């Protein structure tokens, strides 16, 4: 299962954030640098399969942002990296090419995004097109 | 002459750094964060010679400034200049921090382009480089103890007591490590003495967060300085998570020969210096359910097998230093159950050393009393370090 | 309109320091906690933008005091953007104050009430995502009946079903063993791949603890395995990957096929095996597309079959075309695939059938191990090698480890080094390979060797191995050379000390050169080893007289006669006594021939 | 990977847009977010071609701000910056000459094959110039020229310039170009090294009382290449030298210090000049430690060789080497080895109350360091080993282990270099025989035991009680035990025989330590050969020990005089040792 999802830049500031699993928050801060650490160190050679705590991370860059997904030391990686990149192409289809700002100036439209995506811990929706349209008619209602 | 300056925090991240000789790449930055930061076994210096590489570091509150070089140069005038640098900064931003450096880059990229010079030290006046420099900084802006206690002999143990938490991948890639350590100050002093007490910079002011909970009876301005009161009495409480110095490296190796075979063997190593000793070990290796026997040998200590536990128990009493020691055990399994098979839980094991795990040792103590005249000679100091262990688990 | 947001972000982000930064937030809270202060309510877009402030506020890092009121205030609108930020801000932050749980599950029940399918969506991702107890026990009993409720959409029922996961895995006692069995099992064979996905994903959850319960399941699974594999591109658009039809929910359902034994109808095990092997043959395939991501998806299912395949561990055909497959992707220009197929070949050297399928892979395994550049990749290919290590072929995997060794690197070598050393001693034939190999292993990396291991060599050339003349040439050429070290400088002299005189003949092994190499490594050595080379020193006394002479000036020099440990000096002084008084009897009969020790 | 790429919206995008802004005090803001943004590692590289259209603008403080920028990227990779070189050019009639030397010095930094032809043109041109600075600026570039290995054959002109500039009148402007030669000069090409030494030493002197601090480092660290030929030359540079006690902690000083030793070759007899420099060579060796921690540990490095050499100048100073608590551990131990080289005949008396002093402390090696000066100061004086045996016995009454366990070891070596002097302790050491758990201490012990072993009455009592637990012990504690139970065995025939078949019958034959099996062999063989030859070849008297510890080469030591200021008398190793 899916314990947190992390949106990280090479600045070190984070910009997505979400938690599945309790934590306090200079906990959160921890685990965040540490992710941060362990992410920025690799280079593009690395394999994207890194070991951290008692879980495992599958990251993936994409130019001035780093996607993050924590989970279990016993699940698929490569169905987990797919599903980073299935969401980073939900984001630039919906924000007509999404820059690095758009996800601070919508970053409810990103939790909402995420929400849709993913729930639980685990993936709810893998269909980027019909996805797409149930946010664009969740747009339209007021 | 002067190859390169950086500019660090505590945690060991490049905050500011500025080369000026090609022949110097990444490889001096990753040596200097790696071997002298989070140096272990050496004791530490202020020149530090790795690879053909000499390194300058002065520390400033949580600030590391380091000087890195590839040639003979004058020590003396090296330190002379980081320290001139380090008051030029100060006079211009005030307090040396992390908030504040990283508030000025541009003054500071400004200063380090004007006074060093392609490695020469420069004049570093105040006064001389307001011409020279046009940016300018932004600044930052009794009830516990009694009175008449006597004693015939003062005296006063210090117990250093810290647990030791880790889990290893099987790989050797340590994946958590933190220590929870206490002080506990059993004093037995007459009068109202006032304590100084001096460490060194290894402690900075589910899963662990480097904090450091003092007493009410301390104050702090490095140095503490405090009344103990009388009895025993728990001097400060800290949980660190970085740069632990670790007693024990376990390498785990399992071979599933069929399903009715396995074989386990686990290496333990002593990463200590051989003076020490470290005494009551203990290493439980987990055992699949299924087990129908064991066959256990080692060639140090005493091991067996607990069907009540479901573990493999391995004891040795006392392990000197640097030192490497195995268990093997050849289990049959039965197949009782029909696949599934067997997780295997993290290998662990209890031990206990006579030296700190976060590498606190103290540097000083005096007792200084204004109505007698007894001093810290006077006084007969114990001190005793006793690191045990916590969740020190493995996986296999 | 959303306006202010802008405005405060970009204000925010303008700080040229954090004292501004913090002072800018903290004049915003004030203004924030001033406006709701006054008794004058107003309209609701206001709240919704300054709740929508304090969330931001909250995400830099700040702590938040207040802000939960009109946050409850917000769920009763009827406007959904209101609804949805103040859902979102409940769920960022989790308060304690009885009476706002109280609230918040009034307006949940209120919003699950209603039949807006984007109301009861919202509730459900809230109480899912934040799944604490008053939840679970408040909607426990209703979440399992809005799941298997006819009228309810998809949408819906995937995130009620993934909310009754959360409350299973947060509150185990609260999910009773109910009678919905049967539909959320049945629901399965729905027409939406996505409710497929949710369901396949609750039972791989709940079959863990309740296996005899949602067994039905399985077989059914294995036919939408089916109708996922055997589609062709133009089905399946919506729930297409880069030309590849449903990964995930196909990945999903193998996870839950391996949460259970085999079937034992025959028929549904030949369905899932003809699945198995569809997939494998798809993967055998050239790719449709030469992105890595249609790649990466493809392997996905792949890898997550060939689990399926190892778990069961039935089909002997399956677990061959597995090995076969896998020995295919160490020769793959990406890293992620060899990382992969390297840790299931390891996963797979564990069972009886694929053995044979793990040994014949030996050469490129060994061929990935010497081109490889990430450190861990050259770990798992060790590890591997020592799983797939055997007495057929423990000659040819120690030699290319050692060869290996010769140009390896400091992240890797005492793990080669150990696995070594434990090899030769589990499958040691011939005392001559055991001695050979042990010695070149300690002239390679004798600093990370253990100290029992030279003990043992020396033991077992001491009893009996009619190797020694072989041992001595193999430890006298190891000795010339400027990159020794001082576990190999020990074990040379003692070596030499017991048989120099079978190399005596050679005249490149005279007793000066052995002399001239063991003081060239007198001035790199410690105190113990130079005890071993003075008891090498006078076995050369008591041995070789011609050299006698030019041993005595060694040992008179203020080095060792002088020296300030005590043993070197105690050793010096009763070696040059015993030289120097009586005659070489007395040398000769210190020097026995150390019969080999009893054999229990 | 095209996402989040895209420079149509976004932060590069906010930021190109803002560069281009018609006022300057936005575009200054543009900069130094750009400059942030390169500092904190966001790739701002797509940016690099507008910043550059600022270079053309009046205002200083933008092109000052774009020279930093160009330097940031000219150590990170070279080949972007090759991309300014035409903006650099822009350096003849351009007024405010530091702006000169910041274009020159830019120059300095990219270092390619390619910067050679456009910069051979200014750097001539601006050598010759009236502002000091350029010069500076010159001077430098010249040396940065002349670090890469070629020719450059206008370079014979550049260093003609160089000698030229150590006749200016700016006392910086000729320190930063003699430092510059002699950062060159480290390899002598075919024509370099003249001897100019007269004018040039002249000149020198005559602005060292003139020059920054920083300059008579450079100055001071130069003379140390030249070399006198007439004393007279020797002692004019001498009584001009001696001055040299300025506001700079320790390098001045230091600096200087190295110029006078090396200029140390006259004669005392009639000469009253040897004496009283080794006189007035102390009081700045001494003011030295009082400035800071690090300055204090590379002036104790420097002290240590300059009593090595010559001991007389620092004769009647021990009490200043005295070890504060609030100092580190590395001065702790530096000041402790000084004090231990200058423990004379009449200063013990003070020593050994700071030595005891110091074994009380709650640092555990600096207190086994303290035990083993003393120790050391025993050795160095035969006159007063009697106080130190007294004083070690204080510390092991103390009953400290960490005191205890080092206290024993040097009463080891004690006893080693005077046997048979101090007798009556042994019995006392006895004491204190299960208080020792580390190999040292227990080995030492066991060496105790077995010397002199016709003195205690129980040895074998004490000897049994080791051998019980035979394994588990270190080599060191077993070959120890086994030399002492065969030393005792001859000492004591007929009452230890059950010994001698429990260490040889069963803790060698046991035992996997082929040293160890070896030695057991070799005494169980002479045992039981004749026990005649055995007392003489085991029972030999022992010679004494050197304390060749407290000694140095020579022409090592002659060396490190020689570099007396840099790094390597703070590494006590020869500069050939790192090249």
């Amino acid at each position: 299962m899916i314990r947190f999802i992390l949106i990280q830049n090479r600045a070190g500031k984070t910009r997505l954030a979400k938690w599945y699993m309790q934590f306090d928050d200079d906990e959160k801060q921890k685990l965040i640098e540490e992710v941060h650490a362990v992410v920025t160190v690799r280079d593009a050679k690395h394999t994207n399969f890194v070991e951290f705590r008692n879980f495992k991370i599958i990251y993936r860059r994409y130019a001035g942002l780093y996607f993050c997904i924590c989970v279990d030391v016993n699940d698929n990686n490569l169905a987990y990296l797919e599903a980073i990149h299935n969401f980073v192409e939900v984001l630039n289809e919906y924000f007509h090419n999404v820059c690095e700002l758009d996800l601070v100036f919508n970053f409810y439209k990103v939790y909402t995004v995420v929400d849709e995506m993913f729930l639980a811990g685990e993936i709810r929706e893998t269909s980027q097109t019909k996805v797409l349209k149930q946010l664009l008619m969740l747009q339209s209602l007021e | 002459m002067i190859g390169g300056l950086f500019i660090y925090n505590h945690k060991g991240e490049v905050l500011i750094s500025r080369v000026y000789r090609d022949d110097i790449g990444r490889n001096a930055v990753d040596a200097f964060r790696v071997n002298v930061i989070h140096a272990r076994q050496q004791v530490r210096s202020p020149v530090t010679n790795i690879a053909r590489t000499s390194f300058f570091h002065v520390k400033r509150s949580n600030i590391w400034l380091a000087a890195v070089t590839k040639q003979n140069v004058n020590a003396a005038m090296v330190f002379e200049f980081l320290y001139k640098m380090c008051d030029v900064m100060a006079a211009y931003f005030g307090k040396i921090s992390e908030e504040n450096i990283k508030n000025n880059f541009v003054l500071i990229y400004e200063l380090l382009d004007e006074i060093l010079d392609f490695g020469y030290p420069q004049n570093s006046e105040t006064g001389a480089l307001k011409t020279f420099i046009t940016q300018q900084g932004i600044k930052s802006q009794i009830g516990w103890r009694r009175e008449g206690i006597k004693y015939r002999r003062n005296e006063l143990f210090l117990d250093v007591l810290e647990s030791v938490n880790l889990l290893m991948s099987p790989q050797g890639q340590v994946l958590s490590a933190h220590v929870s350590g206490r002080v506990v100050m059993k004093s037995y002093l007459s009068g109202m003495p006032e304590c100084k007490f001096g460490m060194n910079d290894k402690i900075v002011i589910s899963i662990a967060i480097d904090d450091c909970t003092f007493h009410q009876c301390v104050r702090l301005s490095r140095s503490i300085s405090f009344i103990p009161p009388d009895g025993e009495f728990e001097l400060m409480r800290y949980r660190t998570t970085k740069d632990i110095i670790l007693p024990f490296r376990v390498i785990p190796l399992v071979r599933e020969v069929g399903r009715t075979k396995l074989e386990v063997k686990v290496v333990i190593k002593s990463n200590f210096k051989p003076s020490l000793l470290a005494q009551k070990i203990e290493v439980r290796i987990p055992t699949p359910l299924n087990t129908s026997g064991v066959q256990v040998i080692c060639m140090k200590g005493k091991a067996k097998y607990k069907a009540s536990e479901n573990a493999i128990v391995w004891k040795i009493k006392r392990m000197a230093g640097m030192k490497e020691s195995q268990i093997s055990a050849e289990i049959e399994l039965l197949p009782t159950n029909d696949k599934k098979k067997w997780a295997r839980p993290p290998i662990s094991m209890n031990f206990e050393v006579p030296f700190a795990p976060s590498g606190l040792k103290v540097r000083y103590l005096k007792v200084f009393e204004p109505k007698l005249n007894y001093s810290d000679h006077d006084v007969i100091k114990w001190v005793r370090y006793i690191g045990r262990s916590g969740i020190y688990e493995t996986r296999c | 309109g959303m306006r202010g947001l802008a405005v405060f972000i970009s204000d925010i982000r303008n700080c040229k320091s954090k004292e501004a930064e913090i002072k800018r937030i903290n004049k915003e809270l004030a203004n924030i906690r001033s406006k709701f202060k006054g008794d004058k309510a107003l309209d609701g877009y206001s709240k919704k933008k300054y709740v929508c402030k304090l969330l931001f506020i909250f995400l830099l890092g700040h702590d938040i005091d207040f802000g939960h009121m009109e946050a409850v205030n917000l769920l009763s609108s009827n406007r959904y953007t209101e609804k949805q930020i103040g859902y979102l801000f409940i769920s960022v932050l989790v308060n304690s104050n009885s009476e706002l749980i109280r609230l918040i599950n009034n307006a949940i029940k209120n919003d699950l009430a209603s039949r807006n399918p984007t109301f009861m969506g919202l509730a459900l991702h809230c109480i899912a995502n934040v799944g604490s107890r008053e939840m679970a026990e408040a909607f426990a009993g209703e979440i399992p009946k809005i799941l298997v409720a006819g009228d309810t959409m998809d949408s819906v029922k995937q995130s009620a079903a993934l909310c009754l996961l959360r409350l299973y895995r947060t509150s185990p006692d609260l999910v009773p063993m109910g009678d919905w069995t049967s539909r959320v099992v049945h629901l399965l064979n729905d027409q939406h791949l996505g409710v497929v996905t949710a369901a396949t994903s609750l039972i791989t959850t709940l079959a863990q603890k309740n296996p005899e319960e949602f067994k039905t399941s399985v077989s059914l699974a294995v036919s939408r395995l089916s109708r996922i594999v055997t589609s062709a591109s133009t089905d399946l658009q919506d729930y297409t990957y880069y030309f590849v039809p449903a990964p995930w929910l196909s990945v999903k359902l193998l996870r839950l096929l391996q949460c259970y034994p085999p079937p034992e109808d025959p028929a549904v095990r030949g369905r899932l095996t003809e699945c198995l092997e569809t997939i494998l043959n798809k993967a055998q395939e050239p790719p449709k597309s030469k992105k890595v991501q249609h790649s990466n998806a493809k392997n996905a299912v792949l890898f997550e079959a060939i689990s399926l395949i190892i778990h069961h561990d039935s089909e002997p055909n399956l677990l061959v075309r597995a090995c076969n497959q896998l020995g295919q992707f160490l020769q793959h220009r990406e890293t992620n695939l060899r990382y992969l197929a390297l840790e299931s070949m390891c996963t797979l050297a564990s069972s009886e059938f694929s053995h044979e399928a793990v040994k014949t892979h030996i050469e490129t395994v060994i061929n990935a191990l010497k081109t490889e550049r990430d450190v861990s990749v050259r770990q798992r290919a060790v590890d591997l090698l020592y799983a797939m290590c055997d007495r057929s072929n423990a000659q040819q995997i120690v030699a290319e480890m050692l060869s290996y060794l010769e140009t390896a690197d400091y992240s890797i070598r005492e793990e080669i080094v150990l696995k070594v050393a434990i090899l030769a001693e589990k499958y040691a034939v011939d005392y001559t390979w055991y001695v050979d190999t042990i010695l070149n292993l300690i002239r390679i990396a004798g600093d990370y060797v253990s100290e029992e291991v030279w003990y043992r060599v020396i033991q077992i050339v001491i009893n009996r191995d009619d190797v020694q003349g072989y041992a001595a040439k193999t430890v006298f050429e190891a000795l010339q050379a400027p990159a020794c070290h001082e576990n190999l400088v020990k074990v040379g002299g003692y070596i030499l000390g017991e048989f120099g005189n079978l190399i005596a003949g050679d005249p490149r092994s005279s007793p000066l050169i052995q002399f001239n190499l063991l003081h060239s490594k007198f001035h790199l050595c410690s105190v113990p080893t130079r005890a071993l080379l003075l008891s090498t020193y006078i076995k050369f006394v008591n041995l070789f007289p011609e050299v006698k002479a030019t041993i005595q000036d060694v040992l008179r020099s203020d080095s060792q006669l002088k020296n300030a440990d005590v043993e070197l000096q105690q050793r010096a002084v009763e070696y040059l006594r015993l030289s120097t008084v009586a005659s070489t009897d007395i040398l000769a009969t210190v020097l026995e021939e150390m019969p080999p020790f009893p054999e229990r | 990977s095209k996402y989040f790429t895209t420079n149509k919206k976004g932060e590069i995008f906010e930021l190109k847009a803002e560069l281009n802004n018609e006022k300057k005090e936005k575009r200054k803001e543009a900069v130094k977010k750009v400059i942030a943004a390169m500092t904190v590692g966001k790739d701002v590289s797509s940016l690099f071609p507008d910043v550059v259209n600022c270079m053309q603008t009046d205002n200083l403080e933008l092109k000052k701000l774009v020279y930093l920028y160009l330097m940031n990227y000219a150590k990170s990779q070279p080949d972007m910056a090759i991309m300014a070189v035409n903006s650099f050019v822009k350096d003849c009639e351009d007024p405010n000459p530091l702006i000169r030397a910041l274009a020159v010095r830019t120059m300095g930094c990219i270092r390619v094959d390619k910067i050679t032809e456009y910069l051979c043109e200014p750097l001539r041109k601006c050598l010759k110039d009236e502002d000091p600075y350029v010069r500076k600026t010159a001077a430098v570039c010249v040396a940065k020229l002349h670090d890469i290995n070629a020719q450059m054959v206008e370079d014979q002109g550049f260093l003609d310039s160089l000698r030229d500039l150590i006749a200016d009148s700016n006392p910086m402007v000729v320190a930063n170009a003699v430092a510059a030669l002699s950062e060159i000069s480290e390899s002598h090409p075919n024509s370099n090294l003249l001897d100019l030494n007269p004018q040039n030493i002249n000149k020198l002197l005559t602005a060292l009382n003139e020059c920054t601090e920083w300059g008579q480092i450079f100055i001071l660290d130069c003379l140390s290449n030249y070399n006198p030929k007439d004393d007279r030359e020797a002692q004019s540079i001498c009584e001009r030298v001696t001055p040299r006690l300025s506001h700079a902690n320790s390098a001045v000083v230091l600096s200087a210090v190295k110029v006078l030793m090396k200029f140390l070759e006259l004669l005392p007899k009639d000469s009253d000049y040897y004496n009283m420099l080794l006189k007035k060579l102390a009081p700045p060796l001494v003011t030295l430690l009082s400035g800071e921690p690090e300055v204090q540990y590379v002036a104790l490095r420097n002290i240590n060789l300059i009593v090595q050499k010559r001991p007389e100048i620092l004769k009647q100073e021990i009490k200043v080497f005295f070890v504060k608590y609030n100092d580190p551990i590395y001065v702790k131990l530096e000041k402790l080895d000084i004090m231990i080289r200058l423990a004379s005949q009449a200063n013990i008396a003070q020593v050994l109350a700071e030595l005891k002093e110091y074994a009380t402390e709650v640092d555990v090696d600096f207190v086994r360091k303290a035990v083993r000066a003393i120790g050391r100061c025993a050795i160095k004086v035969e006159q007063s080993a009697e106080r130190c045996v007294s004083t070690l016995l204080d510390l092991i009454q103390t009953k400290v282990n960490y005191v205890v366990q080092e206290a024993i070891v040097v009463i080891r070596d004690i006893f080693r270099k005077y046997p048979n002097k101090y007798e009556s302790i042994i019995a006392t050491l006895c004491e204190n025989l299960d208080s020792l758990d580390e190999p040292d201490a227990r080995a030492a012990m066991i060496w105790i035991v077995g010397e002199y072993a016709e003195r205690i009455d129980n040895a074998d009592e004490l000897l049994e009680s080791f051998l019980e637990g035979f394994h588990d012990e270190s080599t060191q504690v077993q070959l120890t035990l086994l030399t002492a139970i065969v030393k005792l065995f001859l000492k004591k025939p007929s009452e230890t025989q059950e010994l001698v078949q429990q260490v040889l019958s069963l803790a060698t034959q046991d035992s996997d330590n082929p040293d160890l099996r070896d030695r057991g062999y070799i005494y169980w063989r002479l045992l039981s050969t004749d026990p005649v030859t055995a007392k003489e070849v085991v029972l030999s008297e022992k010679p004494l020990i050197s304390e060749e510890t407290d000694l140095i080469e020579p022409t090592l030591l002659d060396e490190l005089i020689c570099h007396i200021g840099s790094l390597a008398s703070v590494y006590h190793k020869p500069p050939n040792a790192f090249v």
